[PDB]
RNA sequence: CGCGGGGUGGAGCAGCCUGGUAGCUCGUCGGGCUCAUAACCCGAAGAUCGUCGGUUCAAAUCCGGCCCCCGCAACCA
């Protein structure tokens, strides 16, 4: 039950990218939220700024990181594939 | 014996200075006391364009001068046989203020010849009032009649009183004869002297739609950002309102202007293109876009770029010369015959060389330098990006000093 | 889980991704012009970023609790 940093950059090129997060929301991303059991919800929210505090919340404690780590790779092998840079500074 | 029905189109707004009588002008005439009554609706928000179908009769037995209304028949001159009804028309109506004055020229859109009503309370400076002038006189509408309101009990001189400096005013200038009626719509007393004042309407004929406009974008919120979860994406629809006429569902294909994106010592305002998927009308939406108030356009934005009033002056046009900077500006002025500030009646200088002034294209502001004296034709360079479309146009320009602003007169460009 | 600009010297601010130099356009006393100066020559002037705890090698820059203003913002006597 612990809240984690979790604070990241990312950028997305093409135009069309706007909606093609919601084609790839429609392909890529599932069962990342069952990866682990008993969690709450997944967010990803802004700092105020191009950087974004994402979020997964759970009972046990140090998977956070570990759960958290994951959902940044996402973005990496995203960028892998979409050409998504997750990069921060 | 009537009962012919013949073109029923082109309906009539009413609009001013705050409080000049407009809402109660809108409802003037529409149900008796049960039930449908007083005014306005229960949001007060610009919203409900129009007031569709208004009951407009008279009489036979009743003299024509003094008798016209919405309520069936008279129970003033007597019941004998069945009235004559007039036509089948809207009512609109815009809002205005400081904040609000923008929305005259939209709620323009189903308005055509509105009836304009003047003061009687206040007087004639009042800065949407001039601006009321200055600003709308250009839209096409001389179907202005002029109508005194906000008048209850006085020493009686207040009629022919608001009646002088309006002789004054127009018909020695644009704009040909404009009705001046005296009413009061507070007390329900004397209506009928509206009407009998309004019954005309201006001289040139127009056409229905098909043909190349531009609408300009309005209010919305800036829906809830990613705080809660990334979720709640439809994309931030955000809506505006239009001006002069349309064609279909299509809106949006390119938004002109859009984002700096920075790059080193000039800096372009680079757009973004895209095709319409929502349109809102309303709590729920429509295929077009309609004017008033909060509408919302599909627009697919995370909630950064939205900018909610970050950079204000929302600016729509169509096409462009193409060049993310481009730079020639030929302008033909006019101003006016005195200089108009702040509340100061003294005069303010002439064209003098490389002075700089506001040349503010749409509801962009941009840096101007007024530079080439022409005599009575100016050049006039500028920083931000933006896109004129045709030669017809009205340059909003105004004045530096120190961190404040003037507006000294107009000019158009040519292209 | 619908509230939006803000307050980085006494007018407007892209300050809150780039963790610790600080003004573009204001107002002022002391010199001002062997021609009147709202066009300006010398930017002298004085540093609480409005309360706060924490984080702190320091806070102009953060999460929150406190906020006094304008709120549905362009052809503005
Ligand atoms: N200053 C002033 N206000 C008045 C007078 N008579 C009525 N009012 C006010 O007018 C208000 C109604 O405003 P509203 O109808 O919304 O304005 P409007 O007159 O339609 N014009 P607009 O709405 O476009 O500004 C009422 O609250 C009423 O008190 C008057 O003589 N002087
Ligand atoms: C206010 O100063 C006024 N003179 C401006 C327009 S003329 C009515």
């Amino acid at each position: 039950k612990v809240k984690m940093s979790g604070l990241i950059t990312v950028r997305t090129n093409e135009p069309l990218g706007v909606e093609k997060i919601k084609e790839v929301i429609s392909k890529a991303l599932e069962n990342i939220e069952q990866d682990y059991e008993s969690l709450l919800n997944i967010k990803i929210y802004t700092i105020g700024a191009p950087r974004y505090r994402v979020d997964v919340v759970g009972t046990n404690p140090k998977e956070a990181s570990e759960a958290l780590n994951q959902i940044i790779s996402n973005l990496i092998k995203i960028g892998k594939e979409e050409n998504v840079d997750i990069s921060v500074v | 014996m009537a009962w012919p029905k013949v073109q029923p189109e082109v309906n009539i707004g009413v609009v001013g200075h705050v409080d000049h009588g407009k809402t109660t002008l809108v409802q003037a005439i529409t149900g008796i006391w049960t039930s449908k009554h007083s005014e306005e609706l229960k949001r007060g928000m610009t919203i409900k364009l129009g007031y569709a179908e208004t009951n407009i009769g008279v009489c036979e037995s009743c003299k024509k001068p003094e008798a016209y209304v919405t309520e069936p028949s008279c129970k003033s001159c007597g019941s004998d046989d069945e009235p004559k009804f007039l036509r089948r028309i809207s009512f609109i109506d815009a809002p205005g203020h400081e904040v609000l004055m923008a929305t005259m020229l939209s709620g323009a859109a189903l308005m055509d010849g509105a009836i304009l009503v003047v003061a009687a309370n206040e007087p004639f400076p009042q800065p949407q009032t001039r601006e009321h002038f200055v600003a709308l006189g250009i839209i096409g509408v001389k179907n202005l009649i002029i109508v005194q309101n906000k008048v209850d009990v006085v020493s009686k001189e207040e009629a022919l009183s608001q009646y002088r400096q309006i002789k004054q005013f127009t018909k020695g200038t644009w704009a040909e004869n404009v009705p001046i009626i005296p009413v009061s719509a507070l007390h329900k007393i004397n209506i009928d002297s509206l009407i009998e004042g309004i019954e005309e309407y201006i001289k040139t004929p127009y056409r229905d739609l098909s043909q190349k406009p531009v609408m300009l974008v309005i209010r919305s919120f800036d829906v809830n950002k990613p705080g809660t979860q990334f979720n709640e994406l439809k994309g931030g629809v955000i809506g505006g309102s239009i001006i002069q006429g349309l064609f279909k569902v299509d809106q949006e294909i390119k938004v002109l202007p859009g984002l700096r994106v920075e790059k080193q010592g000039k800096v372009s305002y680079e757009p973004i293109f895209t095709k319409i998927s929502s349109i809102r009308f309303g709590d729920e939406e429509f295929k077009e876009a309609k004017p008033g108030g909060l509408v919302a356009i599909g627009t697919y934005l995370d909630p950064s770029l939205t900018k909610a009033d970050n950079l204000l002056g929302s600016i729509i046009t169509l096409a462009d010369a193409e060049v993310p900077v481009l730079w020639n500006i030929r302008i033909k002025y006019n101003l006016l015959e005195r200089v108009v500030g702040a509340k100061e009646m003294l005069k303010v200088d002439p064209i003098r060389a490389k002075e700089t002034l506001m040349l503010s294209v749409g509801s962009s502001t941009t840096l101007g330098i007024v530079t080439s004296v022409k005599k009575d034709e100016i050049e006039v360079e500028l920083r931000r990006p933006v896109a004129v479309w045709s030669n017809n146009i009205r340059t909003v320009i105004s004045r530096q000093i120190a961190g404040r602003w003037r507006m000294i007169g107009w000019g158009l460009v040519e292209i």
